[PDB]
């Protein structure tokens, strides 16, 4: 016989068989944040159903936007204007940093390390402020939209986040001179999850959880959106597939996503920021109390929406958790007839049973921690 | 030179590679013999094949193999050798060279309805 | 018989002679944006929303009233037709109130809705607009005539169903106005059908005047009994109250229309 | 900022790093809080002429997907693209 | 042989979890849905649906908001044809009660008879 | 365009081995550790003395609803329910008649913050800017039906912080 | 047609339709439909019985390598007979591209489970039981995997309602949290947002 | 009308299937009571797997009933596994659901329901 | 403009009050029943009516778009002033 532990209620249950200090098998049982949200969006419009997105990778808020946006542009036949897809690559790539602040800082937390929790979280802080000074939310925006964004940048706000920018490695620095050539954090972390590149690709991983292993895959290189073809970053790649090489993985993509970062500052074009359509994107406020195909155009998008043409797309994008898809369908209407919702943490949470054989009750956590984990991405 | 690593966890180096594959394909030839020649399967992986196994009969060098090859890593052009024998043995099982089983339903690919 | 044969975007369609190139190409199922056009009124042909290329031919058409001759290929989503119903789209609403938010016919509203589908996204008129004094025709249709796109629907109804001849078009060019030239008071025993065919908001229901919206309405429907003519309609609800009563077609009783006491 | 330069310089030497040049507490440098308004720019459909929506519609360019195969020679097998390019080391940090 | 054969009627009730008040004391109706007489656009003529017959909505005390006890009071389904929401119907043991699609009927539409010679369809007006 | 992390053979000369046994014996590392750990005991730390100090926030602040009115006293919502209808939530509840002078006005306008998902996508349906999401964040309850606001509920809130409302409008319409 | 719309890339659409043309070909025993949409991606539509055969033949073909399995998806579409539309999306990283391969099932009809071709469907297809309904054949560990333990019926059914048949609430007398029959406060205020003309000509279904 | 089976090829290896879910609900029920620790009797949860049985009774299609039995077993599995709460297995005992009016005149009197 | 019932329950500006022997009065037993005594049907009666020289007058509600969608509003009626749909201010033609 072997022992049997049901841990309890983010939030996980988790049967584990172990024989002493290993993990025989473990058994995570989710849905304990299952929303239905996805059967939700069925019931509302395009525009309506953005929001629900903020909340799934409730961590990477603007980057399930970008990537529900970028599905809605797909089957509109739009495009967004290059203003604002800068826009989108500049907050896709403060929303990774504040991902992987999150990620490597809990990940830190669970297993001892609390201090660079706090260090970062005034960070994390900082960029909340941007996004509340660009949307007037510190987290679920609702700001990239089909179309394009919301609302231009405030005045100002360009200079404020080069002033985060060229002050966030040194946090980074110091984050690094706590964890990376620490013994304890280096016996906690080298040994522990080893994933095969084979295996990785057959369990569905994506992002860091392949790049960990060797796979030289990163969907901002190989797929390219909005304007990520026209920045210049460096991808980091794993040697081990172990939780050391993941966690120097993404401290090195918050690395490129600062150059990324300071390249989308410097190279910020002039113009619009939604689609010039406005049967698609909403007139401005000036124009739709003057117009009357613009007022025409405000009342249907607000109430009934733009129709979307007919079809189904998968959309994905390398967001901070790994590959985050949108399998739409739109049956012709203004309200979207299925939205399956392809998230990493499902797949990384799944391959968890097998990251986790033959290592200890204290590894399991650390390799949760490994595998970035938001429940509300992987039940919806 | 003996390639240190090859860069993916779990896939070792190949010391000898030219030799592993070239009876890889020569295996792969051997097992598509079975399959009827009117199949496009046998038609199509014989090409490739032969296009493959020429291309490593022509380069003694183990890196100006991997770029003329095109597919990555010697261990992993490997291992899709080893995946397409596996294959082509699941497809002398499954024969699907034969006409379609049954056709969908008249609007079962209709979209939108 | 004696049906030709016309082509509706290349399709061939054999119609009766007499058919409408609007009707021709509804037998294909593409319904061909109009306001004033109505199926049960008399051909006006004013509008100028229907209009169509006919290909090979250097000038568009107006579908509701052309007849279609043998061999026509009608182009209803040409470059010249698109063309076309934007132009018409544009005068449409050149002189038209900003009113959608406080207006009844907003998300039913067919000039809005083939606005969307038909016309361009913005404007360019850069005037200011016609305002058009409001008429008192009764307490059942409120009248804000600056709405009014002059598509004399009222008007071939009163004539043509009603039997009525109180509604006309008083003035010429862009200061003609559709009303009674007088203080007259439209009741009929059919009155409130007028505001059915309204294309948009210049005849409303006086009664369900600002309590609901199209969109959050669920449509029940169901029959008349205020007499034995047994009309269907639809009764429209909202969070379990009614709020109004309109026809539904049916060819053999009513045929879309409804009594001022039923609606 | 307000530290004296025995804790600044304790701090600098305990930290390895100069943290002055760097300060993660914000200060005067960043932008006012009150700022001029702005004027932003008009996309490329603001025009007066040769803007017609049809030439620009984009909704309605999105066809039916194309019906390759239905149920109702020596030709090249193919590939669904061509085989990725092998990514090159960086130049910027390779760690080599 | 690899299939069976099953001269049964197609019966999932005791799958879909729906509980039994709602599967034996409701009317589906299917019907194609009348013309928004508001418009004159067809376009939401051209599906059938499937709806349910409406149950009690009453006053929230606290808000006065409908409250609602029915579950199916939302649920409209979309179907191609009238055989499918019929078979629909019939898999989910629900008993139905169908219209038939009411088209109108063609028209004579003839602009000269606006100005005819004799007959009394000759327009007072234009 | 890639780079490996932790890829890098330690040198194995009798200078690098014993640098690395110098780090495992005499705890290097973990000395740099309490050092850096010791520099942030001497920084100033970020806390703010809330509720004397408060977090900064923009113009665009999506907080608690309200219900303006024009220059005159006349309440700016014509019931054209835009807001009930984009709201994603549903949490806007609208009744509306005629008033005595005619005038196209709410009998019912409720918001259920309780459903709310605070994303201005009222303030940004509305034609009149009728209903904003003002600035105050600070109105949590002890009970749940005071978080059902009715009519005058938002009304008062519009009054009470329309001074504020107004001056956050002026400084972000123009970006709207 | 610049700023606004979408730009073409013809490149991937004759690559991807010259694709599907080899699948066909290879696998006409199971292989329904090819198509390529107008924003290029490829659809293989199959017969259920060559679920194994069609994604281990992408999975292991050295000219498909669909190595990853993104997603795997049901969609119900009620007005047909097989209602459930199983859609599976694949990655290949060796030619950069993705391939979605869909087939069908009713209520009744097992599907047979994909864990022996990729091991990453081992949850999606559960969700798919979960959420739909539809059985997987010779699948390891099949049982819900979002809905609560005792819960009823499969929620992403078009037939099952929003808000479910039963409501949750803590009750004292049992000490017990308690199922019960749904009421809500405030209905679901359904709305019927559909503009009665007509959008797209290209997507028009030719009449009766 | 040839269809593909689930498990069983006629009806007599599914009531062959239904009749072991039954032996195995059998032989869990006091072991539920028990490690659950229920109000119920042994007699009582049997009586509620009887009834949960006979309201299946009806159904003369084998694919439906391996689908029920499939079923069973993943409650059964979730039962003996403690995976269900207390709150799961007395869920089958509707208890603070206060009985409906059966007969038309109840019916009549509390409402508008059929 | 606010008044009181015979229950000493305030009026609102829709004129909802319960009745006597309505109990959700009970709801504002120990609280307080919030209505806004501001009522927006008095105030926009005491705005005085602008007496324009045009037939045709233009409304926005001022601040230009901080207002409403811009209207025309026709004169030609000297029995009666033209009322603005949105914000109400009144307009009279001086002729
Ligand atoms: C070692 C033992 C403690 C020695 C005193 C000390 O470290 O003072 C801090 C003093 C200033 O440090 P700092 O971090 O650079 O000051 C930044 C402040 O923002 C600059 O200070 P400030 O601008 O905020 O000035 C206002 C501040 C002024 O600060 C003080 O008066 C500090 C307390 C002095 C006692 O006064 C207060 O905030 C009131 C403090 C009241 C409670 C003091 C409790 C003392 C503990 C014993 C009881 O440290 C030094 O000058 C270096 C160490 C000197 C050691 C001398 C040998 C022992
Ligand atoms: C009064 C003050 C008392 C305290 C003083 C120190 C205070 C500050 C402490 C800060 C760090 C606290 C961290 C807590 C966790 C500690 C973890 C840790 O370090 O584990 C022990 C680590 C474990 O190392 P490890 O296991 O991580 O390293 C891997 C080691 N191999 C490869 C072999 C497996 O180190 C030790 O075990 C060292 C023990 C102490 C040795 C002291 C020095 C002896 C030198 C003798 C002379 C040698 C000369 C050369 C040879 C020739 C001889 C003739
Ligand atoms: C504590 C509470 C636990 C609750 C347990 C819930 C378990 C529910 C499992 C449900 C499984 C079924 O209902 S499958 C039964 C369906 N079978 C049929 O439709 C075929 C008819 N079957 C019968 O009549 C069965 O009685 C028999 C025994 C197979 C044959 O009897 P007949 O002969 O006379
Ligand atoms: S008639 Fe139509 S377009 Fe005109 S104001 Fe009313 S809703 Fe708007
Ligand atoms: S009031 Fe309406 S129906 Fe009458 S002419 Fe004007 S737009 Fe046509
Ligand atoms: S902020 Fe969003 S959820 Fe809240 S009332 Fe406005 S539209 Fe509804
Ligand atoms: S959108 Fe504005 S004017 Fe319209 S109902 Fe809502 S608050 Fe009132
Ligand atoms: S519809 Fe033919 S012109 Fe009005
Ligand atoms: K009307
Ligand atoms: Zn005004």
């Amino acid at each position: 016989s072997n022992l049997t532990l049901n841990f309890g209620p983010g939030v996980l249950r988790l049967v584990m068989e172990l024989s002493g200090e290993m993990v025989r098998k473990c058994d995570p049982h989710i849905g304990l944040l299952h929303r239905g949200t996805e059967k939700l969006i069925e019931y509302k419009t395009y525009l309506q159903a953005l929001p629900y997105f903020d909340r799934l990778d409730y961590v990477s808020m603007m980057c399930n936007e970008q990537a529900y946006s970028l599905a809605v542009e797909k089957l509109l036949n739009i495009q967004p204007p290059p203003r604002a897809q800068w826009i989108r690559v500049l907050f896709g790539e403060i929303t990774r940093l504040l991902n992987h602040i999150m990620a490597v800082t809990t990940h830190a937390l669970d297993i001892g390390a609390m201090t660079p929790f706090f260090w970062m979280f005034e960070e994390r802080e900082k960029m909340f402020e941007f996004y509340e000074r660009v949307s007037g939310a510190r987290m679920h925006a609702a700001y990239v939209r089909p179309g394009g964004v919301h609302q231009d940048l405030p005045l100002g706000l360009m200079d404020d986040i080069y002033e985060f920018s060229k002050n966030f490695s040194l946090r980074i620095d110091e984050l690094e001179e706590m964890l990376t050539n620490n013994r304890i954090w280096r016996n906690r972390t080298v040994d522990i999850g080893v994933v095969t590149a084979e295996d990785a690709l057959n369990y569905g991983f994506s992002g860091v959880m392949l790049r960990g292993s060797g796979i030289q895959w990163d969907l901002r290189k190989t797929q390219p959106y909005d304007v990520y073809d026209q920045v210049e970053f460096d991808v980091p790649i794993g040697s081990r597939g172990d939780c050391y090489d993941r966690y120097l993985c993404r401290v090195e993509e918050m690395r490129q996503s600062i150059r990324i970062i300071s390249q989308c500052l410097n190279k910020m074009p002039p113009g619009e920021i939604k689609v010039d359509d406005a049967k698609v994107s909403p007139p401005k406020r000036a124009e739709m109390k003057t117009s009357m195909e613009s007022l025409i155009h405000h009342f249907k998008l607000y109430t009934e929406g733009y129709q979307v043409p007919p079809g189904a797309t998968y959309t994905a994008i390398e967001a901070p958790k790994g590959e985050f898809g949108v399998y739409l369908v739109s049956d012709g209407s203004s309200r979207p007839y299925r939205c399956k919702i392809k998230a990493p943490g499902f797949a990384h949470l799944a391959g968890l049973d097998k990251m986790s054989k033959g290592h200890m009750l204290a590894d399991v956590v650390a390799i949760i921690g490994t595998q970035d984990i938001v429940f509300g991405e992987v039940d919806r | 030179l003996l390639k240190k690593t090859t860069g993916l966890v779990g896939l070792a180096v190949c010391e000898t590679p030219h030799e592993r594959l070239k009876i890889l394909y020569t295996k792969i030839l051997d097992v598509l013999g079975h399959i009827p020649k009117n199949a496009a399967y046998r038609k199509y992986t014989e090409q490739i094949t032969n296009e493959k196994l020429s291309i490593v009969k022509a380069e003694p060098d183990v890196k100006k193999l991997e770029e003329q090859l095109q597919g990555g890593q010697i261990e992993e052009v490997i291992l899709q050798a080893e995946n397409e024998l596996s294959l082509a043995r699941k497809m002398i099982q499954w024969k699907p060279w034969e006409p379609l089983v049954e056709e969908p339903p008249a609007s079962q690919w209709k979209w939108p309805i | 018989s004696n049906l030709i044969e016309v082509f509706v975007d290349g399709q061939s369609v054999m119609v009766e002679p007499g058919t409408t190139v609007l009707q021709a190409c509804e037998k294909v199922g593409m319904q061909i944006p109009r306001f004033c056009y109505h199926e049960r009124l008399s051909v006006a042909g004013n509008c100028r929303m229907c209009l169509v290329e006919i290909e090979k031919a250097p000038k568009v058409v107006a579908a509701c009233a052309m007849p279609v001759m043998k061999g026509w290929n009608i182009l209803t989503n040409s470059e010249k037709t698109k063309k076309a119903r934007e132009g018409v789209m544009e005068f449409l609403l050149a002189n038209h109130p900003l009113d959608c938010p406080i207006c009844d016919q907003g998300g039913e509203c067919d000039l809005q809705d083939q606005s969307m589908m038909f016309g361009s996204d913005r404007s360019r008129f850069l005037e200011g607009k016609r305002a058009v004094e409001d008429k008192n025709i009764g307490p059942l249709v409120k009248t804000i005539m600056t709405r009014c796109i002059q598509c004399t629907r009222c008007i071939r109804f009163a004539s043509e169903i009603a039997g009525v001849d109180d509604l006309g078009t008083t003035g010429r060019g862009n200061d003609m106005q559709v009303g009674t030239y007088i203080e007259k008071m439209f009741m009929s025993e059919l009155s409130g059908n007028i505001i059915d065919i309204c294309p948009v908001g210049a005849l409303t229901s006086k009664p369900y005047a600002f309590t609901a919206r199209p969109w959050e309405t669920r449509k029940t429907e169901s029959i008349d009994v205020m007499d034995a003519v047994g009309s269907n309609i639809v009764v429209s609800t909202r969070t379990g109250e009614v709020m109004r009563i309109l026809p539904r077609m049916h060819e053999d009783i009513n045929e879309e229309w409804i009594s001022d006491k039923t609606r | 900022a307000s530290a004296t330069r025995l804790i600044q310089g304790l701090r600098n030497w305990a930290s390895g790093r100069d943290l002055q040049a760097k300060l993660q507490l914000r200060y005067q440098e960043i932008s006012k809080r009150t700022q001029p308004p702005p004027k932003l720019p008009v996309g490329p459909s603001h025009r007066l002429s040769n803007n017609y929506y049809c030439a620009r519609d984009g909704r309605r360019e999105a066809m039916p997907p194309s019906i390759v195969m239905s149920s109702q020679s020596e030709k090249k097998a193919v590939s669904p693209a061509p085989p990725i390019k092998r990514w090159e080391l960086s130049q910027d940090e390779p760690y080599l | 042989t690899q299939l069976i054969t099953v001269d049964e009627k197609l019966d999932i009730t005791t799958l879909t979890g729906v509980p039994e008040e709602h599967i034996k004391t409701r009317k589906a109706r299917i019907f194609v849905p009348a013309r928004n007489n508001m418009q004159s656009g067809v376009n939401n003529t051209k599906k059938w649906k499937m709806e349910f017959d409406t149950r009690e909505r009453w006053e929230n005390p606290l808000m006065g908001w409908a409250s609602t006890a029915d579950p199916l009071s939302n649920l409209v389904l979309t179907f191609s044809t009238k055989e499918d929401a019929i078979a629909f119907a019939e898999k989910n043991g629900w008993s139905y009660d169908v219209e038939e699609r009411k088209v109108p009927k063609p028209k004579s539409k003839s602009y000269g008879a606006n100005f005819s010679w004799n007959k009394r369809t000759r327009v007072s007006t234009k | 365009t890639y780079k490996y992390v932790n890829l890098r053979e330690p040198s194995m000369d009798m200078k690098s081995v014993t640098d690395r046994a110098a780090q495992t014996l005499l705890w290097t590392e973990l000395i740099r550790g309490l050092g850096m750990t010791l520099s942030y005991l001497f920084r100033e730390p970020a806390t703010i003395n809330y509720p004397f100090e408060k977090g900064p926030l923009s113009p665009r602040f999506r907080g608690e609803h309200a219900l303006r009115r024009y220059p005159s006293g006349e309440e700016r919502c014509i019931a054209c329910k835009l807001c009930e209808a984009v709201c994603p939530a549903q949490a806007i509840t609208i009744e509306a008649e005629p008033r005595a002078d005619g005038s196209r006005r709410t009998t019912r306008y409720d918001i259920d913050m309780t459903k709310c998902i605070y994303c201005g996508f009222c303030q940004e349906a509305c034609p009149v800017d009728a209903i904003v999401e003002g600035p105050n964040f600070e109105f949590s309850t002890e009970t749940h039906e005071e978080l059902l606001y009715n009519k005058e509920k938002l009304l008062n809130n519009g009054d009470k912080w329309e001074a504020e409302i107004a001056a956050n409008i002026q400084a972000d319409y123009l970006y709207r | 047609t610049r700023p606004t719309v979408r730009p073409r890339n013809d490149v991937a659409h004759k690559q991807l339709s010259a694709f599907g043309e080899y699948v066909a070909e290879i696998l006409p025993k199971y292989v329904q439909q090819v198509q390529v949409s107008c924003f290029s991606e490829l659809e293989i539509c199959i017969h259920p019985d060559g679920v194994i055969p069609v994604l281990t033949f992408l999975r292991d073909h050295s000219n498909a390598q669909f190595k990853s399995l993104a997603d795997l998806t049901a969609v119900d579409i009620p007005t047909r007979q097989n209602r459930f539309e199983i859609v599976y999306n694949l990655l290949s990283l060796r030619f950069n591209s993705r391939i979605r391969v869909k087939t069908y099932t009713d209520e009744l009809t097992p599907v047979e489970s994909s864990v022996s071709v990729y091991k990453a469907a081992n949850w999606y297809e559960r969700e798919i039981w979960d959420m739909f309904g539809v059985f997987f054949a010779n699948h390891p560990d099949l049982r819900r995997i979002l809905t609560d333990y005792g819960f009823e019926g499969h929620p992403f059914r078009k037939d099952f309602p929003l808000s479910g048949y039963v409501e949750l609430r803590y009750d004292d007398e049992v000490k017990r949290v308690v199922a019960e029959p749904v009421e809500l406060a405030q209905e679901f205020r359904k709305f019927d947002l559909n503009s009665p003309w007509e959008a797209f000509p290209a997507y028009r279904q030719p009449p009766e | 009308t040839s269809v593909k089976p689930i498990f069983s090829r006629d009806m007599n290896e599914a009531k062959r299937r239904v009749r072991e879910l039954y032996r195995a609900w059998y032989r869990e029920v006091p072991n539920t009571v028990h490690l659950f620790q229920l109000d119920i009797s042994v007699k009582q949860g049997r009586d509620k797997v009887r009834e949960m049985f006979k309201k299946n009774a009806h159904v003369t299609d084998p694919r439906v009933v391996d689908l029920l039995v499939i079923k069973g077993k993943m409650e059964l599995e979730e039962t003996i596994n403690v995976w269900k709460q207390r709150t799961h297995v007395m869920r089958f005992f509707h208890e603070t659901e206060a009985p409906r009016p059966k007969d038309f005149l109840s019916k009549f009197y509390v409402g508008h329901d059929p | 403009g606010v008044r009181t019932s015979p229950t000493g329950e305030k009026v609102t500006h829709t004129g909802q009050v319960y009745d006597d022997e309505d109990y959700r009065r009970v709801r504002f037993v120990g609280r307080q029943k919030e209505v806004n005594e501001n009522f927006a049907i008095d105030l926009i009666a005491e705005q005085p009516v602008s007496q324009v020289g045009s037939r045709v007058i233009s409304c926005d509600g001022g601040g230009g778009a901080l207002g409403h969608p811009r209207v025309y509003i026709n004169l030609d009626k000297e029995t009666k002033t033209g009322t603005c749909g949105y914000c109400g201010l009144q307009f009279r033609q001086q002729h």
